[PDB]
């Protein structure tokens, strides 16, 4: 298998600054023919994959000529001349040289914005879901940055790590920042014992974490 | 424009065999390679393999010998992909790929096809409203949501009034728990304008043919 290495991550770019995004191949991949068979792919968050080079340095065909590639043979460079937001995704080499033809592991671009404290919203269980014996809590941690967070449930004053369900987005293409939701599931029985319900996030945007609470009565 | 329309969403049995399409047009079906590659959740990309219709040429990866077969219809522009003996290692996103030429890469993309290869049973989301009201939610704007759960397979689609409430929602990826995933979406509104202009979330899975709207009320 040629094996092509990038970076998990790329560091943090400051919009409309230069990036560049590296891969090595584990054998050249130019051909006697003299063609190099290396292509960089951007793939957005729930869309299909973009071709933006083609045989290692040519511009694609719909891909802004913000993007450039270079490269030796063995290894590669894609270039961002100016990081637009939009840009977020994962970057893929690939190459087609030989059988079987392979993908890198993909180097995810992030833009670097200005900090920002989530903002953060908590939810009873609805009626709905209590006549169906659940009750869950729901906690949205919106349009915050850095990524870097913790979200801490407590019932009663106490501690909950059982029952939590996180889910995080990617950076959003339009102002960069991040989201997350939990949701403490419970039983409705075990909901109508306890009154205090609280969300609790840990963000490098304040040195307590920011509280949001309900209580049941 | 060229155009390749990917046949929708499969759940199928392990120990099967499915077979999805890729309809190609805006372009002379038999002068170009269309190829395919897998995309496990939250993984990379796998190539499978490569099929020109003038042909018709294939070229494969062995690492699916056996379990993948590409063919193509020329009558009707046509490209299918066979996958057999199916479990859990083959439940990805599966995408089709038009080759711009020689050796220029993959030009155009399909849309992607979800096959979800389990034993579980297809289950309907149940949809409950997020609104406020245990605590004045913060002054300028207002945050409501949808908790999407017990669904099976993947995926649901979530919008607010049908879709023309975008801006300011955020849809969080499903989470797989007990065989059944759960989904939440919130979206921000001006506090002047709920509840006198109505939010209402629209959740669509498709694998249970069913839709469940939920209007957001106090
Ligand atoms: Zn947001
Ligand atoms: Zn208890």
């Amino acid at each position: 298998d040629i094996v092509l290495t990038q970076a998990a991550f790329s560091n943090p770019v400051t919009l409309g600054a230069s990036a560049s995004i590296s891969c090595r191949s584990s054998k050249s991949l130019l051909n006697s023919n003299g063609i190099i068979h290396m292509y960089w792919y951007l793939q957005k968050p729930g869309q299909s994959p973009q071709l933006l080079i083609y045989q290692m340095s040519k511009l694609a065909s719909g891909a802004p000529d913000r993007f450039s590639g270079s490269g030796s043979g063995t290894d590669f460079t894609l270039r961002i001349s100016r990081v637009e937001a939009e840009d977020v995704g994962v970057y893929y080499c690939a190459q087609n040289l030989e059988l079987p033809y392979t993908f890198g592991g993909g180097t995810k671009l992030e833009i670097k914005r200005a900090d920002a404290a989530p903002t953060v919203s908590i939810f009873p269980p609805s009626s709905e879901q209590l006549t169906s014996g659940g009750a869950s809590v729901v906690c949205f941690l919106n349009n915050f940055y850095p990524k870097d967070i913790n979200v801490k449930w407590k019932i009663d004053g106490s501690e909950r790590q059982n029952g939590v369900l996180n889910s995080w987005t990617d950076q959003d293409t339009k102002d960069s920042t991040y989201s997350m939701s939990s949701t403490l599931t419970l039983t409705k029985d075990e909901y109508e014992r306890h009154n205090s319900y609280t969300c609790e996030a840990t963000h490098k945007t304040s040195t307590s974490p920011i509280v949001k609470s309900f209580n049941r009565n | 424009e060229v155009q390749l329309e990917e046949s929708g969403p499969e759940l199928v049995r392990p120990g099967t065999s499915v077979k999805i399409s890729c309809k190609a047009s805006g372009y002379t079906f038999t002068n170009y390679w269309l190829g395919w590659v897998k995309q496990r959740p939250g993984h990379g990309f796998e190539w499978i393999g490569d099929i020109y219709p003038g042909g018709v040429y294939t070229t494969n990866n062995e690492k699916f010998r056996g379990k993948a077969i590409l063919t193509a219809d020329t009558s009707s522009s046509t490209a299918y992909m066979q996958l057999s003996s199916l479990t859990s290692e083959d439940s990805a996103v599966y995408f089709c790929a038009r080759a711009g030429g020689y050796y220029t890469g993959g030009d155009y993309w399909g849309q992607g096809t979800s096959v979800t290869v389990s034993s579980a049973k297809t289950t309907p989301p149940s949809v409950y409203p997020l609104a406020p009201g245990s605590a004045a939610q913060t002054n300028s704007m207002v945050t409501l949501g949808c908790l999407v759960k017990g669904y099976f397979p993947e995926p649901v689609t979530v919008t607010w009034n049908s879709g023309s409430l975008s801006s300011g929602v955020h849809t969080f990826p499903a989470v797989l728990q007990s065989d059944l995933y759960t989904l939440s979406s919130s979206v921000t509104v001006p506090s002047s304008t709920w509840p006198s202009e109505t939010v209402t979330c629209n959740v669509a899975h498709p694998a249970s043919s069913t839709k469940v709207d939920k209007k957001i009320v106090p």
